[PDB]
């Protein structure tokens, strides 16, 4: 909901930064890289919460976690702070 | 003014392929008349009759609420322990204020009769009240509990045992 | 009726007339149509803080959709305002202090959230911090 | 436990918050008062 | 006594699935009524065959 | 009214006292109820001798509100009857909160829409003004209730046991009241 | 147990502020709606 | 032009046309309209991905769903309401709108199937066998 | 099942919106401002008398 609803906003701020942003296609307004990187940090913001959640819901029931991820996230990370 | 042949043309001449054609209204029939008078002047009066090429509303308002309108209606396959369901309609009922906010660009304001789009759109648009309204019924009854309510009688009787069977379903 | 020097090579002189119309709004539209929604829109923001920090509540939904609708009315007071660019008005003024405060009560919300939802086998509780929060703050 | 210490820190939170959007409101509204229009020595344009 | 509970919730919520239903077939029905005398009303204006009838 | 020639050189009668309105185009948006025109003859304090005469023409207009009822108090009546829905709506459902601020939100994209239509007078308040202004309280009025509604559900007796009062209030005697 | 009868007693008593609250501002809807808009409908009727 | 037709007296029988074929320079729509448009409109493929249990399935699809339509109300300002065809982002939009209808209703079915319990529906041994060993092989689950 | 639409809708996306949009990108004017006429027009092919 917080990731969606930040991505609303930004599509409605959008449709009033476009009109004042000039059409001149020259060359793209810092303004506009501003606003691309923005949406596309939002963008991969969701995509990666979805990631995060399908990985959390996880169970036995999607059999046994690989070793990796285990040395990984369990024993290393949290060893390295 | 007469035709070339010194026929009664009374019509506006169109140069088939010389006039600049209109991407949205079409000409079907374009009669002139001289009008008698009932300081008496007569006039001469031309009539232009042209349909309006739907194509753009169309694709742009209609499809879009048949769609939300579709939405609406399979809110109540939704079960309810999915928490979802006022969402789903309330942002359905949203999207088409947004469309509805879209086509108050486009309507005449004038006030002598309704447009059948505004009417289509407003009946949309109950229909989406309706659909949260039952919606918010549903979801009260799903949690009501002997710690809240007793069910009587005729309830228990009409919905868990004729409706069923008329509505195909079965309680395992 | 002003009189103007000419020129350095002392040219003819110059005369206009200047009337000053001093004229004052009158707000009343913009109080009833932008100011009373947005300021109660803005407290609306502060519920946030009784709804329960558990399955079921809504803070951050409330919170984020404040903020998108301060963002609509960001786009209906930005025809309102004109273009310049020599000072910032009172309206603009509280329409950014208030988003501000809203972004803060949404970090608060996701904090406050963050918080309840922990659990043994994830956070091992600070003594000080249980201590602080659970007995020397009622003590205060 | 972690509940409680939730519910406490919303609590101080809502007061903390509270105190500073009222404060900032109303300090904001408050220029609104003493940017009326001056007072001068020119004759009311339209007389009583 | 939680299964008695859980009985009584199970009746309520099978009561609550059965008018979803009966309101799922009755929303069909007038949506598809309405939508469909809307566009035929829509459709059936046709333009005059006279322009001085 | 002449504007340079005054009543001793130049006199202005009425033809009618009224327009002549037989060839006035039936406007879609107002209904002229009645109109008349009334000569005046001012007189000012320079010179008996010189009145100043005009023709004040008049149209009373009474507006058709078939285009504003339908375009504005229509959704605006759909938003307040789900206002008060939401008290309907179960605690244990989880979306009272999403119901009515949803509900906000589609109420504010209307005043967008809305804007665009009622007029930016500041002389007074408009009666569509007014019934904006009491909807928008209303939804905000819900919002604040279901909130306190809410938080009341929730609450923990390990904390907060119920006193006597609320207790002998809302268990005995509301339902029985 | 008592815990959960505890919880359930405010449950209880927010259903029933609920109830009240509903048919109040189901009141207040259409008490407002005649309030802003009958005296200019019996103007313009009368 | 000299029109052989028309009559040497008629004042259409001569011109003399000056002609611009100008291509739109695309990049500024490129920036600030497709690539938004189309990057939330693919957002929708995680909704399959998003789990059930989170509850938030139908929120994503229905606000990518208002997202085309504000996309839709902002591009249909900038064109001519002409009959002749729908415009390429138009043509676009309309496919992503039903796209993300679709995908809309099969969350709701999916939802109606997860929350499926014996209490109110019976797990036929078939579909069993078909959902849980079958298919998943096939989609290498 | 999930999975299934998974597999089934995205390729429909991306190949619905590849179709459309280099359908789009491929639109170019032609070479001869007058189709049917070899002419260019051009300031380079002076057509001398
Ligand atoms: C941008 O826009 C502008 C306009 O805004 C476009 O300009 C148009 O370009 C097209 C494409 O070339 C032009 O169409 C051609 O015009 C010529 C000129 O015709 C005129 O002059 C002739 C003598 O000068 C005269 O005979 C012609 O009369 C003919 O046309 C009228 C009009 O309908 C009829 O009523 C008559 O009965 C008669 O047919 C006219 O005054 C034409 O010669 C040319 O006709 C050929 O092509 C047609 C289809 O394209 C066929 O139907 C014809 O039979 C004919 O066939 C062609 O014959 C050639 C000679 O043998 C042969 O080489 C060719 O292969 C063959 N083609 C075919 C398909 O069989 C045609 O009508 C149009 O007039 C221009 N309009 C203007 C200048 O105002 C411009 O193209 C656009 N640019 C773009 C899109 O990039
Ligand atoms: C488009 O709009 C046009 C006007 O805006 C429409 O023209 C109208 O068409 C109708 C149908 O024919 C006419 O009605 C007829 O009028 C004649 C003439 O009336 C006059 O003469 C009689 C005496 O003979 C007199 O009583 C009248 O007062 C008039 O002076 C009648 O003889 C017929 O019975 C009938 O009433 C309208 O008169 C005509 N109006 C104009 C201004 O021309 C046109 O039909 C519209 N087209 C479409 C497709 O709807």
């Amino acid at each position: 909901t917080l990731s969606i609803s930040v991505l609303l906003s930004l599509t409605v701020f959008l449709l009033v930064i476009v009109e004042l942003i000039p059409s001149t296609s020259s060359a793209v307004p810092l303004i506009g890289k501003y606003m691309l990187f923005t949406m596309v940090f939002v963008i991969a913001s969701i995509i990666i919460t979805v990631i995060v959640i399908n990985t959390h819901h996880r169970s036995p029931s999607t059999h046994v976690m690989p070793n990796w991820v285990r040395k990984v996230f369990i024993d290393t990370i949290p060893n390295i702070m | 003014g007469l035709g070339p042949d010194g026929q009664g043309h009374q019509e506006i001449h169109i140069h088939e392929g010389t006039f600049i054609e209109n991407g949205q209204w079409e000409i079907i029939h374009k009669p002139s008349r001289l009008i008698q008078p009932p300081g008496q002047r007569q006039e001469v009066i031309f009539y232009l009759i042209i349909r309006r090429k739907p194509l753009f509303y169309l694709v742009n308002v209609i499809a879009p609420c048949i769609l939300i309108t579709l939405l609406a209606i399979f809110v109540f396959y939704l079960p309810p322990d999915a928490g979802e369901k006022m969402g789903l309609s309330i942002f359905a009922l949203l999207t088409l204020t947004v469309f509805l906010l879209l086509l108050a660009d486009k309507v005449p304001e004038t006030s002598l009769s309704v447009p059948i789009i505004i009417k289509y759109l407003m009946f949309t648009m109950v229909l989406v009240t309706f659909s949260v309204i039952l919606s918010v019924v549903v979801l009260n009854l799903h949690h009501r509990s002997p710690h809240t309510h007793q069910m009587p009688l005729w309830v228990r009787q009409i919905f868990i045992h004729k409706l069923p069977l008329y509505l195909r379903l079965k309680r395992p | 009726i002003r009189r103007h020097h000419g020129g350095a090579t002392d040219g003819p002189g110059e005369t206009d007339v200047i009337y000053s119309l001093i004229i004052r709004r009158k707000p009343l539209f913009y109080v009833i149509n932008i100011i009373v929604p947005c300021v109660l829109i803005s407290g609306l923001v502060l519920l946030a803080y009784f709804l329960p920090a558990q399955a079921g509540g809504q803070k951050c939904t409330v919170s984020i959709n404040v903020l998108l609708a301060q963002t609509v009315f960001l786009f209906l007071i930005a025809q309102k305002i004109p273009e310049t660019s020599l000072s910032v008005p009172l309206l603009g003024r509280f329409l950014i202090f208030v988003m501000v405060v809203a972004t803060l009560i949404v970090m608060n919300c996701v904090i406050v959230l963050n918080v309840s939802q922990r659990t043994p086998t994830t956070h091992a509780m600070s003594p000080r911090l249980r201590h602080v929060l659970l007995e020397l703050l009622p003590r205060l | 436990d972690w509940v409680r210490m939730g519910n406490a820190l919303d609590n101080i939170c809502f007061w903390a918050a509270l105190v500073l959007f009222s404060v900032g409101s109303s300090l904001i509204f408050l220029g609104a008062y003493f940017n009326r229009v001056p007072d001068l020595p020119y004759a009311p344009c339209i007389q009583p | 006594e939680q299964e008695d509970h859980d009985a009584l919730k199970e009746d309520w919520q099978f009561v609550a699935m059965v008018v979803d239903r009966l309101f799922l077939w009755t929303f069909i029905i007038f949506t598809s009524v309405g939508t469909l005398v809307i566009f035929l009303d829509a459709t059936y204006h046709l333009p005059p065959p006279d322009p001085f009838p | 009214g002449t504007w340079t020639y005054d009543g001793s050189v130049v006199a202005i009668n009425p033809e009618s006292d009224q327009p002549d309105l037989s060839n006035f185009m039936e406007s879609g948006e107002w209904v002229i109820k009645e109109s008349r025109g009334w000569k005046h003859s001012v007189t000012y304090s320079c010179c008996p001798d010189t009145p100043y005469l005009d023709i004040t023409y008049h149209f009373v207009m009474q507006r058709l509100p078939l285009y504003f009822i339908v375009n504005v108090i229509i959704p605006c009546l759909l938003f307040s009857f789900l206002t008060g829905l939401v008290f309907y709506l179960p605690t244990d459902s989880g979306e009272k909160m999403t119901l009515s601020i949803s509900v906000l939100l589609s109420l504010t994209v209307f005043l967008l829409v809305i804007v665009e239509l009622i007029p930016s007078t500041s002389s007074a308040v408009p009666l569509i003004g007014k019934y904006m202004l009491f909807t928008m309280v209303f939804v905000i009025a819900s919002i604040i209730i279901t909130v306190i509604v809410i938080n009341t559900h929730h609450r923990s007796p390990s904390t907060h046991v119920m006193p006597n009062w609320v207790r002998k209030v809302f268990i005995d005697t509301i339902p029985n009241i | 147990q008592e815990s959960n009868n505890a919880a359930a007693e405010w449950k209880y008593v927010a259903m029933v502020m609920d109830h009240i609250l509903l048919g109040v501002f189901m009141l207040v809807c259409i008490i407002g709606t005649l309030a802003v808009f009958a005296g200019r409908l019996i103007e313009l009727n009368q | 032009n000299v029109d052989p037709r028309a009559p040497l007296d008629s004042p259409s029988r001569q011109d003399i046309t000056f002609y611009l074929i100008i291509r739109r320079k695309p990049l500024f729509y490129i920036i600030n309209i497709l690539v938004p448009c189309v990057l939330i409109s693919f957002m929708v493929n995680l909704v399959f991905y998003l789990p059930a249990d989170s509850g938030e399935k139908t929120s994503v699809a229905i606000s990518v769903l208002l997202a085309q339509s504000v996309f839709l109300l902002l591009i249909s300002k900038r064109l001519p309401a002409t009959s002749m065809a729908i415009p390429l982002i138009g043509k676009f939009l309309l496919f992503g709108m039903v796209l993300v209808t679709m995908v809309v209703v099969i969350c709701v079915i999916v939802l109606n199937i997860h929350f499926r319990t014996p209490s109110t529906h019976v797990l036929s041994e078939g579909v069993k066998k078909l959902f849980l060993e079958t298919l998943p092989e096939l989609l290498h689950m | 099942v999930d999975r299934l639409c998974l597999f089934v809708v995205t390729p429909v996306m991306v190949v619905g919106t590849a179709w459309i949009f280099l359908q789009g990108v491929y639109n170019q004017p032609p070479p001869q401002p007058f189709p049917g006429d070899p002419y260019s027009y051009n300031v380079q092919d002076k057509r001398f008398i």
